[PDB]
């Protein structure tokens, strides 16, 4: 799927960051 | 007796997905049945005709332009009804049983569904009383 | 009843797609909805592929949610057979509908089954006398094979049906059954209290001595329904030809009733539609449903089947695909019903396979090739009669005509069903009384007499009686009017003297709909 | 082959995921774990471009979206679920999913707490008592033991009372279509009588 629930994902409800980041000391190179 | 027996029933709602082509596309309404009367917030009616996994096909009893992406669609618990009894005696009513010649609402009328089987095979018997036309080529 | 139970997926008019959480069921598996209104069974059609099966309704679905609990039985759909089936009245799920109470069941069937093998076909071509004249005479019915009655909206091929049930199956011996697929529940009704008048259907503790079954799928019905009644009629009469072993009758009234609600459901499973806006599967499902109808090493089951055509049009895949399936084809055209001619059947368009000199005899098959060389040379002839004139033929062309004019009036018959709506007696023609007078037709023994002698008459010595019936009448002048009504004495009385004994009725003041309608 | 059974059933090819998702991770404990999980990628495709190029953009060679992904998610200790699940969506392309994989793993993460969340629209905000009389009054509605967690409005429109709306259906147990309902069976009644 519906809309007014995939409207709230717009919305940083993460609760943790072990991976947003890591993923950025890692992708950049990966990319390149 | 009404007020002490009065419960206000849990109105399902359902969004509008897509409309256009005299038929929208309900989200929602996971209970509704097929062939249900459903109602839109702009007040006209429709008919739950496709129930699909996804969505809800709804058939427009009356002009679509009143609908809109987002609009709610309350269902109303039935199979497509109209009012029936002697009270639509002298009454001109539209398609759905709603009176259209001004005449007040329907009294002394009760719900019928439109899509009744007809009777079996035990349930006729043969045609033998006439009615008479008033045509005399047809009535003889 | 977490598995073995599925829910309601989606609801598409006749079609529910159910969801199994594990352990589908079966194609052609029979299911049952939980709590509906009345008994909802769905037969799987398809497995959609992500446990999801899809099926057809032989109910309607109005009233299904999309969670409804739908048990499987494990079984496709399992209807009663046997001789306690005998003057009952069962629908496409083999329920009784006729208020008799439950069906004593020598066997529970399934009604799917395959065709019977290639080495239990038998090639017996025995005559079946209709007492029909255009039957008897140009498409001979095979006793023992599937016949097809053809034609389009008011023709006649229910008239014909009843008269082929009047003659064939009150003479049988064997056991009849109807499957009304798709017709008219009048005329369902209407077969089932005059066969309780004939005997035919027994009621009651004197049951078992009936003769027929019926099996009735009007068209009142949704589409799951009649296209399958079909298969529950023909799997009472595949009982009484395996089981029981004997010669059985099978009428299905419009087998185009089973192709037209198998291409409503089709639009509906998905499909690209075929030719007109018919089903791609139209032809397999038509053969096997009719490779089913056949006389065995076992049994003998003697088909007749009435077949609708669309618009009139023979060339239409539903018609043109039953044509392939029958050894008699009995085509009944709208134009020589409105010639007054009934039967309508075209004598030049129907057909049979024992129309041949080694099955039905030398001089019968002689006389009906002479008959349709007539008819042929007679339509031929059509166009200059109607723009030129019957006036400018040569001499042997107007023989033609005019022999052709009289073997299309002695084609028609009086049906002894048809009696209660025209008046006349109905005429059952023997075949060899068929051959004699189409002979002296032929050979023009019959020159001599009218064009109306022949209409509407049983055989040779009734054209000879109506001719003298009809040339009296030319000649039917009386003298003084022979009245004996001029003032008679003390027999008619006055008119207040008959106004005098009609009773008054009472006239009960505005309707009472109110106080009725407020009874409830 | 022998999974547990998701809460509720769902719709197509992108529920299915997610309900596949759940069917793992419910026999490996970690419902809580990959749900923060999938809660982070959706942060980090809002954060970098060259990572939300690799679900849209339709010229990169499906070789190197389904290295990079491999290449990034080596380490960090993501669950070994998700990095099963970001290669099979890399494979396929299918990474445009993951916004509509986590909404649907969202309810069926909601029917395994059995947790509704309602809105509650009264006159005037509550007591502490008139709280726990809604809640009981309220739980009539849910078909289970559902924890009913309720968010809190205010409607002067309303003379009174509540309405719940549970975003699939609403009930008004308020004063005014009491008092509306009440005036239209009376002078419905005084049509007939
Ligand atoms: N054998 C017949 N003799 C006379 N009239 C017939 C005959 N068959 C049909 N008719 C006329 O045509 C109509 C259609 O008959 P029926 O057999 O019910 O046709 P169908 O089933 O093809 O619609 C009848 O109601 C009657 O008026
Ligand atoms: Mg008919």
């Amino acid at each position: 799927a519906d809309a007014k629930a995939l409207d709230e994902l717009r919305k940083p409800k993460f609760s943790s960051k072990y991976l947003i980041q890591h993923v950025s000391q890692k992708l950049i190179p990966a990319v390149k | 007796e009404w007020e002490k027996s009065y419960q206000p029933p849990v109105i399902h709602l359902g969004r509008v997905l897509s409309v256009g082509d005299g038929i929208a596309r309900v989200y929602g309404l996971k209970s509704v049945q097929a062939g249900e009367l459903v109602c839109f917030d702009s007040g006209v009616k429709g008919m739950a005709l496709n129930l699909q996994a996804d969505h809800v096909g709804v058939v427009v009893f009356g002009n679509d332009s009143v609908i809109h992406q987002g609009d709610l669609v309350y269902r109303t618990g039935q199979i497509v009804n109209v009012p029936i009894g002697p009270g639509t005696l002298g009454r001109v009513t539209d398609g759905l049983g709603q009176p259209i010649d001004g005449k007040g609402p329907l009294t002394n009328v009760r719900s019928s569904l439109v899509e009744v089987k007809a009777p079996g095979i035990i349930a006729r018997q043969s045609v033998r009383e006439p009615l008479f036309t008033g045509v005399k080529a047809v009535d003889a | 009843p977490a598995i073995d139970a599925g829910y309601v997926s989606q609801v598409i008019g006749p079609v529910v797609d159910v969801r199994f959480d594990g352990e589908l069921p079966s194609i052609l598996s029979s299911l049952e909805v939980e709590g509906h209104s009345v008994r909802l069974v769905l037969e799987v059609a398809q497995h959609m592929g992500d446990n999801t099966v899809r099926c057809i309704a032989m109910d309607s679905t109005d009233g299904l949610v999309r969670g409804q609990k739908v048990v499987d039985t494990g079984s496709p759909i399992k209807v009663p057979v046997g001789r306690g089936t005998l003057g009952r009245i069962m629908n496409v799920i083999g329920e009784p509908v006729d208020e008799q109470g439950p069906i004593d069941a020598a066997d529970i069937w399934s009604i799917h089954r395959e065709a019977p093998e290639f080495t239990e076909q038998s090639t017996e071509q025995e005559i079946l006398v209709t007492g029909i004249k255009v039957v008897d005479l140009l498409a001979p019915y095979q006793r023992g094979g599937k016949i097809g009655l053809f034609g389009g909206a008011g023709v006649g091929k229910t008239v014909l049906i009843m008269e082929l049930i009047n003659n064939v199956a009150k003479a049988h011996g064997g056991f009849s059954v109807f499957a009304g697929v798709g017709e008219r529940t009048r005329e369902g009704n209407d077969l089932y209290r005059e066969m309780i008048e004939s005997g035919v259907i027994k009621l009651g503790a004197e049951r078992g001595n009936s003769k027929c079954t019926l099996v009735y799928g009007q068209m009142n019905e949704p589409p799951g329904a009649r296209a399958r009644v079909a298969l529950t009629g023909l799997t009472v009469a595949e009982y009484f030809r395996d089981i029981e072993g004997q010669d059985v009758l099978l009428f299905v009234d419009n087998i185009f009733r089973f192709t037209q609600a198998n291409s409503e459901v089709s639009a509906l499973l998905g499909r690209i539609p075929s030719a007109v806006g018919y089903q791609p599967t139209l032809a397999t499902d038509l053969g096997g449903l009719q490779e089913r109808i056949t006389t065995t090493t076992k049994g003998s089951i003697t088909s007749v089947q009435a077949v609708y055509v669309p618009a009139d049009d023979l060339t239409d895949p539903a018609p043109a695909t039953t044509f392939a399936h029958l050894d008699a084809t009995t085509v009944l055209s709208r134009s020589i019903a409105e010639l007054g001619i009934y039967p309508a059947v075209d004598p030049l368009d129907s057909t049979s396979r024992m129309l041949n000199p080694n099955v039905i005899g030398a001089e019968h098959y002689n006389v009906a090739r002479g008959v349709q060389k007539v008819l042929q040379d007679y339509k031929n002839l059509q166009d200059i009669i109607a723009i030129l004139g019957m006036d400018e033929l040569s001499e042997e062309d107007k023989l033609t005509v005019a022999r052709a004019r009289k073997i299309q009036r002695f084609l028609s018959q009086p049906f002894q069903v048809a009696e209660v709506f025209t008046g006349t007696p109905g005429k059952y023609v023997d075949l060899a009384d068929t051959i004699s007078g189409f002979q002296g037709v032929l050979t023009g023994k019959y020159d001599d007499l009218p064009e109306m002698a022949f209409y509407m008459v049983g055989d040779i010595k009734e054209v000879k009686e109506k001719a003298d019936k009809m040339a009296k009448d030319i000649a039917s002048r009386k003298e003084a009017d022979n009245k004996k009504v001029s003032e008679e004495l003390k027999d008619i009385p006055s008119l207040d003297k008959l106004v005098s004994e009609i009773k008054e009725v009472v006239i009960e003041e505005d309707d009472g709909l109110e106080e009725d309608f407020k009874a409830e | 082959l022998k999974l547990p059974t998701a809460p509720l059933q769902l719709s197509g090819t992108s529920a299915q995921i997610a309900t596949l998702l759940w069917q793992v991770a419910a026999k490996e404990n970690q419902l809580d774990k990959v749900q923060d999980e999938l809660y982070q990628f959706i942060e980090l495709f809002k954060q970098h471009s060259e990572l939300r190029r690799l679900a849209t953009d339709p010229f990169v060679p499906t070789l190197v979206r389904t290295k990079i992904i491999s290449s990034v998610l080596k380490d960090s200790g993501a669950s070994e679920i998700t990095k099963k699940l970001f290669e099979a969506l890399a494979d396929e392309g299918a990474l445009s999913a993951l916004l509509e994989v986590t909404v649907n793993y969202e309810e069926l993460m909601l029917a395994h707490k059995k947790e509704v969340y309602c809105t509650v629209i009264t006159a005037e905000p509550l007591d502490k008592l008139e709280r726990v009389e809604l809640t009981k009054k309220a739980e009539k509605f849910v078909d289970a033991g559902f924890k009913l967690v309720m968010q809190e409005k205010i409607d002067k429109k309303l003379l009174g009372g509540f309405v719940i709306e549970f975003s699939d259906r609403r009930v008004d147990m308020s004063t005014a279509k009491k008092v509306e309902e009440f005036n239209n069976f009376v002078n419905k009644l005084v049509l007939s009588i």
